[PDB]
């Protein structure tokens, strides 16, 4: 069934222009998308992100040492998407997706874009059911719902993460004391953070079961 | 519009010569009427472009080095500071009064240097190294460069002698 | 080959190549200069130029004075050799006891390491 | 050692107080040494502490 | 006021320039008489120093240079367009624009025979009857009536087949593209199935 | 070599396709 | 002609009061730059300014 | 779109005709009572007067109002 229906798509060039400080001005990929992968000949991925009247300035998905001018731009003709599912679960994967735990690819995911619109008026209801975190004054004092989004504010080294990690450790020890429907699955998303910070904390729910 | 196209232009491909050789006999009779408005051009020399609030921007000079002095066709000096693709940003040692548009600047050969020596020993001197409490000029002096690189770690050794201030409490 | 000095503004050099630009990180090295100067490629300005940073001072530079390719990095000396020596930015002995006898020169600039080869022991 | 944008009198002090006290050996025992001073101190230009 | 649309779309302040150009030329009819001026022109740049001195130096006044162009082309034989175009870009200093004009005036004159410059890399080198089926798949990766002026080449790292690089999109329909999305579809579907 | 000069043009008058076509649109017949 | 120097005093021809320009900068292609002594509404961009 | 000159600097209506009259910052009234009738137009941007064209403020004007008049 797929040699039957395949014709090599065309696929749209574009020169460098200009390349510096990760960011690729890009001549002609004259039908690209704002928000579209493109990806360079040095296998380095990329983002349209301002498409201008004679370039297109594109965000280097890494460094951009290996960008020359002149370089040929391949877009991909996709929105950047990640795979989703329950294979990315026990994964630790890096901001696009791939995984940086060497457990191999990911099974059992598909993929979906990262920039969804959010959920309108309709598609609401009203957050009754609490989330417990574990720690008792959050749970006393500033409760937490299903479908809330609860700011955790303060300066450094004053105990965020120690909040967002104790919240991840109760929903697993919740996990195994309720049904199948009501359980939470937690995701960390951690932006900036040192590479060593980060495996201390894959250490941490791996020792714990989380 | 990139370079491949624009360099294949280079080579020619004109497939008629029917105003070629009809104004290259026509151009020389035509800039001969106007050469008393002609500036000669420039190359090596200097040409300010514009003068303003201190700064020339200057034509030509093809051979500067950054940081050079380059001295005005009006005396006053300078130095060339930014040197772009196509004019040298001069900062003008004095007021840019003197310097118009067409004036020629001239390159000195020497980046920027004071007359340094026992003979500064009790003069009052301008920021540029020329005397100004009217004793004549400076003897027994030698010109050194205003940007000599600071010594090292192993020219230099460690401050153990005092130079006492005479304030009790600074040398307190 | 080479590549001529096209714009001094202080610390930062333009340099404009016919053809064959250096990547971004690599090392220019100035001839014609006094002292030894380095330039680092910092980005590429788009018509055939590169835009660089400068290891020592620019005064001196000429526009037009020519301006060789490394194909690498900022190479210094790495090993026994470097201990108890004094280095520049560049790997050279400011120390003033002879050169450095280091084997296996390498690039200063090279990538993290990876997730998976993280330390946990405290 | 990185000296990152300092003072180069007291990147002297440091070389001086690892000649003394051992860290550093000079001559023909160089390599029982067990220091290596890499310098790019407050005369340098920007683009010499960027990289140091 | 009813000017002929241009065949393309360009870019700022040298291509929509060498457009108006265009427009005004195909008016007149008078496309082909006016491209060989702007290569003329070229190469009269390339001659004379005293020409190519009005175009870069910044101190010939903008009186010396519309005198010089004006009282330079005397009709000259020539057409009205490129002697009222280049009075025009000497009002301003604007004359290195020429040889950026004619670079989107050969771009808006090949695109006017529909005509498609591309090159073409194969395996091998081609009979007369692949070429001419070559094109028979090649036509259709163009939108238009447009009779190409394709060119061949040979590199066989292509498995066979054919890749069309029209300067601005590839097509790969070699058999080596096609044995590794072979691979990578056979590959995904062990790993679901 | 001679037309290195002129591969990039650099000039003020930012409406220029003004003045342009002030002198195109009247050499129509 | 020929440029003012930086400085020099003009006056323009034709205006409702006595405008008096100060020539401040040289910017190029034969013009100078001026601050006016009063005001300037009513000034066109042909009117004859004479170098005093 | 054709822009016209008008061969005037900015100009206001100025006289009697603007007592009692409701107007924009430019002009022309607002409150409905048709154009300004018994007036002339004068230059919005005029030089205050001089050295010479004043002299010394002597008489009151009274407010009205008993912590401003006293
Ligand atoms: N409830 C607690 N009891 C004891 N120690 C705690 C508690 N919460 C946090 N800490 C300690 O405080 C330190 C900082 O915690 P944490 O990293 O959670 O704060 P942070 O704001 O995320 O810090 P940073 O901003 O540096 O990431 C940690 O070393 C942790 O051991
Ligand atoms: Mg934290």
């Amino acid at each position: 069934e797929w040699e039957k229906s395949y014709q090599p798509p065309v696929i749209h060039l574009g020169r460098v222009l200009s390349v510096g400080d990760g960011i690729a001005r890009v001549y002609g990929l004259k039908s690209v998308q704002a928000g579209e992968l493109v990806c360079f000949d040095s296998g380095v991925k990329g983002m349209a992100l301002n498409l201008q009247a004679d370039h297109v300035g594109v965000v280097v998905f890494g460094n951009d040492s290996v960008i020359h001018q002149g370089d040929l731009v391949y877009r991909t003709g996709q929105i950047v998407n990640v795979p989703i599912g329950p294979g990315t679960l026990g994964r630790v994967t890096d901001g696009l997706g791939q995984p940086i735990d060497g457990k191999g690819p990911l099974t059992n995911v598909r993929s979906s874009l990262v920039e969804v619109k959010a959920p309108g008026i309709i598609a609401r209801q009203s957050v009754r059911e609490p989330l417990f975190t574990g720690v008792k004054a959050v749970d006393a004092l500033v409760p937490i719902g299903r479908g809330q989004r609860e700011l955790i504010i303060g300066d450094r080294q004053t105990g965020k993460t120690a909040v967002a990690i104790d919240a991840i450790i109760h929903q697993k020890n919740c996990n195994e004391q309720v049904p199948k429907a009501q359980r939470v699955y937690c995701v960390y998303v951690a932006v900036g953070q040192k590479r060593s910070t980060v495996a201390q904390l894959v250490k941490l729910f791996t020792q714990t079961g989380a | 519009a990139d370079a491949k196209a624009l360099d294949e232009l280079r080579k020619p491909k004109f497939s008629s010569k029917y105003l070629i050789q009809h104004v290259s006999q026509k151009l020389i009779p035509a800039v001969k009427e106007w050469e008393k408005s002609y500036q000669p051009p420039v190359i090596h020399l200097g040409r300010v472009l514009s003068v303003g609030d201190g700064i020339a921007r200057v034509y030509g000079l093809k051979s500067v080095q950054a940081g050079e002095l380059v001295c005005f066709d009006s005396g006053v000096k300078g130095m060339a500071l930014n040197l772009q693709a196509d004019h040298v940003g001069v900062v003008v040692f004095g007021n840019d009064s003197v310097i118009h548009q067409g004036d020629l600047v001239y390159r000195t050969g020497q980046i920027v240097n004071v007359p340094i020596g026992p003979g500064t020993l009790g003069r009052v001197t301008d920021g540029l190294g020329q005397p100004i409490d009217g004793k004549g000029p400076l003897t027994n002096v030698r010109s050194s460069l205003v940007e000599v690189k600071a010594p090292g770690i192993i020219a230099r050794q460690s401050v153990r002698e005092p130079l006492f201030t005479g304030v009790k409490a600074v040398d307190a | 080959d080479a590549g001529y000095v096209s714009q001094v503004i202080g610390p930062v050099v333009d340099v404009r190549f016919d053809g064959e630009l250096p990547s971004i990180l690599s090392s220019l090295e100035v001839e014609g200069h006094s002292v030894r100067l380095v330039l680092e490629v910092a980005q590429h300005m788009g018509d055939n130029t590169v835009r660089c940073i400068a290891m020592d001072s620019t005064d001196g530079l000429v526009r037009g004075q020519k301006v060789v390719d490394t194909g690498s990095p900022i190479k210094v000396p790495v090993g026994r050799g470097t201990l108890g020596r004094i280095m520049n930015v560049i790997g050279e002995p400011v120390d003033e006891q002879g050169p450095i006898d280091a084997a296996d020169i390498w690039s200063i600039h090279r990538e993290a390491p990876e997730f998976t080869e993280q330390s946990t022991e405290q | 050692f990185a000296g990152v944008g300092e003072r180069t009198r007291e990147g002297n002090d440091l070389y001086r107080e690892m000649i003394e006290s051992g860290v550093i050996k000079l001559g023909a025992e160089r390599g029982n040494s067990k220091c290596t001073l890499v310098y790019g101190q407050m005369n340098e230009p920007p683009g010499a502490r960027a990289r140091v | 006021l009813k000017l002929p649309t241009a065949p393309l779309q360009l870019s700022g302040t040298s291509a929509q320039i060498a457009t108006l150009l265009w427009q005004v030329a195909a008016k007149e009819n008078q496309l082909d008489k006016v491209q060989d001026e702007l290569y003329q022109f070229i190469e009269l740049f390339k001659q004379h120093s005293e020409l190519r001195r009005l175009a870069t130096d910044p101190f010939v006044p903008t009186l010396v240079r519309t005198k010089i162009i004006s009282s330079v082309l005397k009709d000259s034989g020539a057409s009205e367009i490129t002697k009222k175009l280049f009075e025009a870009l000497a009002d301003e200093g604007a004359l290195s624009a020429l040889l950026e004009v004619t670079v989107n005036y050969e771009e808006l004159m090949l695109a006017h025979k529909k005509e498609v410059y591309c090159t073409v890399i194969t395996a091998e080198p081609l009979d007369k009857l692949e070429r001419v089926e070559l094109t028979k798949k090649a036509e259709k990766f163009v939108d238009a009536g447009f009779k190409l002026v394709m060119q061949e080449k040979i590199d066989k790292k292509l498995l066979g087949g054919f890749v069309i690089e029209f300067s601005d999109r590839r097509v790969d329909m070699s058999t080596a593209k096609k044995v590794e999305e072979f691979n990578n579809f056979v590959n995904k579907l062990v790993l679901s199935i």
